[PDB]
């Protein structure tokens, strides 16, 4: 009954880096194919990488698609493994869960943390978005932030106008 | 589907399970081993051996073979004071059974000292009095000569004698009382030497007194003369309490009150009657009763891996071995063999191997028991405020003792499940080896465990077989001649 | 319910060969069988269970054999002290019922005049299972008596 | 090595009812079949009836003439097994045993206790036996109580002259 | 992979549950004791350094069993698997008694 | 010759891994307690007899 706990992700800005962790509570057997796994809110769910024990050499094998831009490594002495991002792009936003097969063979990508997502959303560009001052910042503020709200009451409400068969059927046994 | 927890695995379900830990006890405080409790109530200690007003039911109590106290006895020492060494009094207390409160120095021999003890806080609907036990020293005649008292001890056995000192809270109160200043009260026996010297001084209005007793008590050995010696505030023994025998008994903090039974221990929650070797109940038992420990449950797997098969059956009248799990139309006993002759198809057990194996597990528990024997007397000490640091000591003692037998318990039948479990198949595999090395060339291996014969076989034959008496060159020459073709 | 036997009813014979007690049944009874020794005087011990198998207390004395519905017990060297009431016992019908029983002792032997050659171990035999059935007739006689008083101070405090 | 003890039994009137009880010493691995057995001083034993554990019901077996006279039942809470004697009879009389096979399985009555015995005399008749006064029934007693004695010296007496074999072969070696 | 999981399971099965087993005293901070207090003092020691003992016997001794529990346990696993493939083979292979 | 001297061999290392891990208090002397502090000696005797 060993929880993965992670930490790290959160709002980058393009080619950036963070600090990803995920580290393991617990009294595990062992810790030997600790690996990073990530999901895009696209649902398409992609192998990312290993990080191993003591005993054959803290090796790795990463995707193709991510050889060389992020880093894995673990700092054994606190139970703790990292992963490094650099050269961050719009791409990588995703959920990032921590993972690991319990035997000492790879059968079952069988732990799973809660995950952290990392979401690096573009038009962040500054070739013409520095210009504005104090005042226009704030004007697209607080004409923003209304229609946040009021969008997002209406999906709500029409998130309660799907979902009262279950206000029906309680009362319908 | 009785389901004990292996070393290996985790709730296995075994044919049969024997729990070995006593959950349960009665709840009513029950005369122990034929010998009545002490049945105090709402006196302390101190308010039995003085005799407070609050409980004269005990001025002659038969043999106890336990003490029991409620957990504050608001009704003990009546009169505001201590009690010096109150505790190795109780844990003294824990090892005796029986009083006899002899005189030693009657109110006859104070003729001195007005013998009359007079006590607001202590009053007895309204009247002064005072402890039975003691007496209280007050002067005669305006005067207060030296008060000598002596004894010699004659009963021959430990006299428990207990006395005390006079902590007045004025200097007026103190010389009407005494008609003196600078009082030493001085105790002495052939090893004891004591020299209080009571002093006056303002405390808080405690019962309405600002004076306090002190009280201490003492052993005159083996014919140890002792001699108290006072110019006053001395609060004298007139009842000498001789120890009639040794014993083992307790102080058990339980608020019930005594019923009629029969229990060979007896703890704070409840009696424990059980020929379990364990027992979950409270640690602070009294007499021949169990070992404790901190566990839940410990189920010991004397039965064997209860598997279930698929049951597909009417269409060869024939039964599939013990590879694809145990039948559940064997009732004779654990392992053995189903015959499916030409005469009849018929399960048998093997009645010998069953009871070696039953007789294995018997011995197992029976033998880890009979190596469990430990303190009996377990019962709970008290310390003082200022003894903290004993207390803790105490406790992590008893504490690390639970910790370990639990351990030594738990991890045992862990263990034991396991070493019975396997065992069990151990046995079946023996058996079928010893079969199939008993049939060397004439069976078929069917190979679910199985073995069809090459020759035309009669119950006698098969019987044989389950007996161990197959005669093998019987048969060879057919079952030869069968296999060839 | 099934019927049972001993067909070689309470007998007397010397000691020092085979005895054979045998036990019958009306249905397929396999082999659970259980033959038990009863020493008058005593409570019934355990000799052979299964039909063949000896009990905790191997005698060496004694064994067993049969199947289906007929078994026996043989005593292959009979001794003072396997004088008694013996007992076949079923498992397998619900009613576990019990055998007739065979009472075992010596064709008036047991004086002097006859076993003047016979080892002195019997006579501490004798000694030691000598005392309690006496006894037992002793007090079997007081109870009798006793229930024969009984009416007498029913009748006292009747009236 | 389980030590079985038993109580009850005594002088009951015919008709009566009977507390018997055996309860169990030492540490059994199980107390599954407990049963009740009888001997009369005739000596046919005879089974009466039995009583299992939690583990499948606290079912019995009773024999066919004792279907529904005695009554067995267990409380297990202090280990011991109650048997009640209800519309007693003559036959009844007989020492009974508490019997149990040790294993889990039926192989052999193999635990006994010492036995109670259970008497149950006839002749205990009203029909013309109360009229007699305190005198009458006074003088019986005084009448059939020297006899008892007498007869019982003569019993022993006649027992000592069929027991002198062992008085003269110890001195015979 | 089932039998293999199967160990495996077995193993950590074992491990957690003596882990689970072993649950003793927590605050075991370090008591003072004056200069007159040394036969107080000394008990403690004693008591305090026994139970270290045992434990460590308890602890060391456990792996020294469990050690061999395991490793036989693995043999045994592949006997029932040669064992369950010759008794699913009757006749139809030559035993080639390398294990083969 | 070989398997019953891997057999004494298995033995011998068992029995002397048994006596490697029981190592305990050496000096286990007996220590003295006044009449007063009785307690304190049962409480010792009781450590000790466990
Ligand atoms: C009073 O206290 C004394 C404490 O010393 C108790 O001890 C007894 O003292 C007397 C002398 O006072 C001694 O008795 C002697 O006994 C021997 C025995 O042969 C005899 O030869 C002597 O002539 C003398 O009588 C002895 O120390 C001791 N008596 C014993 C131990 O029996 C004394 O018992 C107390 N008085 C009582 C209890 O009445
Ligand atoms: C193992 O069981 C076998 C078979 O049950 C027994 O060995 C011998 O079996 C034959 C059966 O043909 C017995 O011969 C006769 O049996 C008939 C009917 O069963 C019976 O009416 C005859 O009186 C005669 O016994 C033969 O006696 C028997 N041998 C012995 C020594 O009893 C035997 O029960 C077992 N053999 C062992 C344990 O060595
Ligand atoms: C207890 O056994 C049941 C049987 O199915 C199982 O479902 C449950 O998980 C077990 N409890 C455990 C392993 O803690
Ligand atoms: C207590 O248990 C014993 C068996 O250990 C039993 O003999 C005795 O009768 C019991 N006493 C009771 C239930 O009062």
């Amino acid at each position: 009954e060993v929880k993965l706990v992670e930490s790290g992700g959160g709002l980058v800005q393009p080619g950036g880096s963070l600090r990803l962790s995920c580290g393991t509570s617990g009294f595990t057997l062992t810790d030997d194919y600790m690996t990073w796994v990530r999901q895009p809110p696209g649902k398409a769910l992609e192998w990312l990488g290993f990080i191993r024990d003591r005993a054959n050499g803290y090796t790795t094998e990463y995707s193709a698609s991510v050889k060389g831009r992020f880093t894995i490594s673990r700092d054994n002495s606190q139970s703790i493994v990292y992963l490094q991002m650099n050269t961050l792009r719009v791409e990588d936003s995703a959920t990032y869960y921590c993972a690991r097969p319990k035997g000492y063979f790879p059968y079952a990508m069988d732990y799973w943390g809660q995950g952290t997502s990392v979401i690096v959303c573009s038009g962040s560009d500054y070739e013409f978005l520095k210009s504005w001052t104090v005042e226009d910042l704030q004007k697209r503020l607080l004409a923003l932030d209304p229609m946040m709200e009021q969008e997002i009451e209406e999906i709500r409400q029409k998130y309660q106008s799907k979902r009262q068969p279950i206000l029906d059927a309680i009362e319908a046994k | 589907t009785e389901k004990v927890d292996t070393i290996c695995e985790r709730n296995v379900t075994v044919t049969h399970a024997k729990d070995i830990l006593e959950k349960t006890h009665n709840g009513k405080l029950c005369k122990l081993n034929g010998i009545p409790p002490l049945e105090l109530g709402d006196c302390s200690i101190a308010g039995w051996l003085l005799g407070n007003p609050k409980c004269d039911r005990l001025l002659s109590v038969p043999e106890w073979s336990y003490i029991m106290e409620k957990e504050n006895p608001r009704d003990g020492l009546c009169f505001p004071g201590s009690f010096s060494d109150y505790e190795e009094l109780k844990h003294l207390l824990s090892s005796v059974k029986h009083f006899e409160k002899v005189k030693i120095l009657p109110k006859d021999r104070w003729t001195q000292h007005t013998t009359t003890g007079g006590s607001r806080a202590c009053a007895v609907s309204g009247n002064p009095s005072f402890f039975r036990n003691m007496v209280w020293l007050t002067e005669k005649g305006s005067n207060y000569p030296v008060a000598k008292g002596s004894y010699n001890n004659t009963s021959g056995e430990q006299m428990l004698i207990i006395w005390g000192v006079h902590h007045p809270n004025d200097e007026t109160e103190q010389r009407t009382l005494y008609q003196n200043v600078g009082t030493y009260v001085s105790v002495s026996t052939s090893t004891l030497n004591k020299r209080s010297t009571p002093e006056t001084a303002t405390r808080p209005k405690v019962n309405g007194q600002g004076g306090r007793m002190e009280f201490f008590w003492t052993l005159l050995d083996m014919w140890d003369t002792i001699n108290f010696e006072s110019t006053g505030n001395l609060i004298a023994p007139e009842y000498g309490f001789k120890i009639s025998k040794r014993g083992s008994s307790g102080i058990i903090k339980t608020e019930g009150t005594l019923e009629n039974c029969e229990t060979k221990c007896q703890t704070p929650l409840g009696a424990i009657n059980t020929t379990l070797p364990f027992h979950n109940v409270h640690p602070l038992t009294i007499g021949e009763c169990p070992k404790y420990v901190k566990s839940e449950k410990l189920v010991l797997a004397t039965g064997l891996r209860n598997v279930p098969q698929i049951e597909s059956r009417g269409l060869f009248g024939a039964i599939a071995g013990f590879i694809e799990g145990g039948w559940q139309g064997m009732v004779d006993g654990w392992y053995g063999y189903h015959h499916s002759n030409d005469q009849g198809s018929g399960y048998a057990a093997d009645k010998e191997s069953t009871q070696k194996a039953f007789d294995c597990i018997t011995n197992k528990v029976n033998s880890v028991i009979e190596k469990i024997n430990t303190q009996f007397e377990a019962v709970g000490k008290e310390f003082g405020n200022l003894e903290k640091r004993l207390e803790n000591l105490n406790k992590k003692m008893e504490d690390g003792f639970i910790d370990v037998w639990t351990y030594n318990a738990e991890l045992l039948v862990l263990m034991e499940n396991e070493r019975t479990l396997d065992f069990h198949d151990s046995n079946v595999k023996n058996l079928y080896s010893k079969v199939r090395m008993q049939l060397r060339d004439n069976v078929k291996e069917l190979g679910n465990g199985c073995f069809e014969f090459y020759h035309k076989c009669d119950d006698e034959c098969m019987n044989s077989v389950k007996n161990g008496t197959y005669d093998y060159p019987k048969y060879e020459e057919e079952s030869k001649l069968n296999r060839n073709e | 319910d099934i019927q049972m036997t001993q067909s070689p009813a309470s007998l007397s014979v010397s000691v020092g060969e085979t005895v054979t007690i045998t036990c019958r049944a009306s249905e397929n009874i396999y082999s659970n069988l259980a033959w038990y020794q009863q020493k008058q005087g005593k409570s019934p011990q355990l000799l052979v269970y299964a039909a063949t198998n000896l009990a905790d207390g191997v005698p060496s004395r004694f064994s067993g054999s049969g199947s289906g519905t007929q078994y026996s017990l043989k005593i292959n060297s009979l001794q003072s002290e396997d004088f008694g009431s013996y007992y076949c016992q079923h498992f397998w019908g619900t009613p576990w019922t019990f055998g007739g029983g065979t009472k075992l002792e010596i064709k008036a032997g047991s004086d002097y005049e006859f076993l003047k050659s016979w080892t002195v171990e019997d006579l501490q035999k004798r000694l030691l299972a000598l005392d309690p059935m006496m006894e037992q007739e002793i007090e079997e006689i007081r109870q009798k008596y006793q229930c024969k008083r009984q009416p007498i101070l029913d009748a006292i405090e009747a009236k």
